[PDB]
Parts: C-alpha cells; sequence; structure tokens
C-alpha cells in the first residue's frame, strides 16, 4: 500500500502536498456496483463469412 | 502470603508462551457450524477453522486439537478509521486432533 506520510497539505507539512484529493481518503461502508460490460456487436466474423459467400455466390 | 496479580501473569503460561506466531497449542471445539469448528485454545479469542475433509466426522465437540496459532486476536487499521477493526476471533491453523 502506497504511504500517505507528508502526501497531503496539511499543519505541519512543510513540503507542498503531493496528493490533492477531491473527497476523504476515508473508506466508505460500501463498493462500487457490479458494472455491466458493455456489450459488442458479435458473430460478426461468421456474418462476414456468409456476406461474402452471398457476394461470390450472387 | 496472598499471590499478587503481578505474579499471575508472570507465571500464566500465556506469557510464557510470547508472540502467539508459529505456537502449537491444545484448542477445545465448543461450537460446531456445519463445517466450521470454533475452537477455544485458552485466548481471549476462539478460532473458527473448517471442518477438514480427513476424518472430519471425528471432529466433535469438546475435541481436542492441535493448532498452530498465527495471531490471538485478527486487527487491523484501515483508511481513515480511527481505531483497529477487530473480527473478535483469532488466526489459526487446524492441524488435526491430540490423543
Amino acid at each position: 500500500t502506497p504511504s500517505l506520510r507528508g502526501r497531503l497539505a496539511r499543519f505541519g507539512n512543510p513540503r507542498k502536498p503531493v496528493l490533492k484529493p477531491n473527497k476523504p481518503l476515508i473508506l466508505a461502508n460500501r463498493v462500487g456496483e457490479r458494472r455491466r460490460e458493455k456489450g459488442e456487436a458479435t458473430c460478426i466474423t461468421e456474418m462476414s463469412v456468409m456476406m461474402a459467400c452471398w457476394k461470390q455466390n450472387e | 502470603n496472598v499471590e499478587s496479580f503481578a505474579s499471575m501473569l508472570r507465571h500464566s503460561p500465556l506469557t510464557q508462551m510470547g508472540p502467539a506466531k508459529d505456537k502449537l497449542v491444545i484448542g477445545r471445539i465448543f461450537h460446531i457450524v456445519e463445517n466450521d469448528l470454533y475452537i477455544d485454545f485458552g485466548g481471549k479469542f476462539h478460532c473458527v477453522c473448517r471442518r477438514p475433509e480427513v476424518d472430519g466426522e471425528k471432529y466433535q465437540k469438546g475435541t481436542r486439537v492441535r493448532l498452530r496459532l498465527l495471531d490471538l486476536e485478527l486487527t487491523s487499521r484501515f483508511l481513515g478509521a480511527t481505531t483497529d477493526t477487530t473480527v473478535l476471533e483469532a488466526n489459526a491453523v487446524l492441524l488435526g486432533i491430540q490423543e
């Protein structure tokens, strides 16, 4: 796990901040939803074979 | 001549053990939930171990088992928490039965 010592801008931290999170680095009591995978067009290769055969066979 | 608490703690077997990592202890099963065995080995917290495939029926309530302790209590502090999150159970590996 990456270190957080001296990263955020805080009192007593002399160096300029390393991380600038837009949300507090605090664990929530929930996880993200089961994100769906965007469907891709399927059977394109077989469709191509069929269409090429159609073109060759009128 | 009443023994003091410091004397009891100094000579207690748990103190004599030292660190609990890789220490063989003798636990007693006190509760069984399907294949989960809840074993008390004299520590503050019990351990939960899966019933072994071999001699599974040989593990019953009151059985004495040989455990290899990894930690007396499973605690870990996480991102942003102010206190260590504890699951209120130990971490031990169930070796087998002691005769």
